[PDB]
């Protein structure tokens, strides 16, 4: 996240990594058993780590449970980025309490000019590498279909929308993939691209978990 | 040399973190980075001794 703030501890109980090895990649906790990530953090082993602040400094209160199965949109495209969307179904539930709690699906598609919520462990600079310890926020709107399609021409599929700002310098960056846009305490994003970080005129590209709705409920409970 | 030894190193528009090393034609040296997982360019190598090998 470059251009943010440090979220308050504990204060995106939903907030999740993927980790092998390292932290590569966030998601989201859908419900006890489910997260949310994009599909291009696909690995065939991930351990997913839940109730985090810094990632290197444990409490001792966090939840590390082994992915079962990690399912990618069946018409995600590694080229065009199209359908960036991925399940993962942990091997079992997680513990529901203040730190660790799900987020809900969105009702509505994302308006144009709505407030949201993006967070992550991702890099905080745009000309420069640092990897922070502890979960970072940013608020921005959701930008209008016609200024993402503007920003990255040709590139802006139906599964896709822009939140963010025109001018640069805030945005998701290399490490928040995979992660949370939330808007109305609903997930409407998951953090997948951009032409760099928080440059001008290139604002971050989510995928749109509304569209996706259907799809994951098929998905839980034909794996239930 | 193999020309894309001489690549820029490219994190591509994705917003991974997958460990990958690139060969940095300034220190004539391999480094870890944040590659985003699509895209890139072929400077790109999953162990230091590939890029050492390659490069």
């Amino acid at each position: 996240i470059v251009g943010g703030y440090t979220c308050e501890e504990n204060s995106l109980p939903y907030q999740v990594s993927l980790n092998s090895g390292s932290h590569f990649c966030g998601g989201s906790l859908i419900s006890e058993q489910w997260v949310v990530s994009a599909a291009h953090c696909y690995k065939t082993r991930i351990q997913v780590r839940l109730g985090e602040h810094n990632i290197k400094v444990l409490e001792g209160n966090e939840q590390f449970i082994n992915a079962a199965k990690i399912i990618r949109h069946p018409k995600y495209n590694r080229d065009t980025l199209d359908n960036d969307i991925m399940l993962i179904k942990l091997s079992s539930p997680a513990v529901i309490n203040a730190r660790v709690s799900t987020i809900s699906l969105p009702t509505a598609p994302p308006a144009a000019g709505t407030e949201c919520l993006i967070s992550g462990w991702g890099n905080t600079l745009s000309f420069g590498a640092d990897y922070p310890d502890e979960l970072k926020c940013l608020d921005a709107p959701v930008l209008t279909q016609a200024e993402c399609k503007a920003s990255y021409p040709g590139k802006i599929t139906n599964s896709m929308f822009c939140v963010g700002f025109l001018e640069g310098g805030k945005d998701s960056c290399q490490r928040d993939a995979g992660g949370p846009v939330v808007c109305n305490g609903q997930l409407q994003g998951v953090v997948s691209w951009g032409h760099g970080c928080a440059w001008k005129n290139r604002p971050g590209v989510y995928t749109k978990v509304y569209n996706y709705v259907d799809w994951i409920k098929d998905t839980i409970a034909a794996n239930s | 040399m193999h020309s894309f030894c001489a690549f820029k190193a490219d994190d591509g528009p994705c917003r991974a973190c997958m460990k990958r090393f690139f060969f940095n034609i300034f220190t004539r040296q391999c480094e870890e980075f944040c590659y985003g997982g699509c895209e890139g360019n072929q400077n790109r190598f999953e162990s230091l001794e590939e890029c050492k090998k390659m490069c």
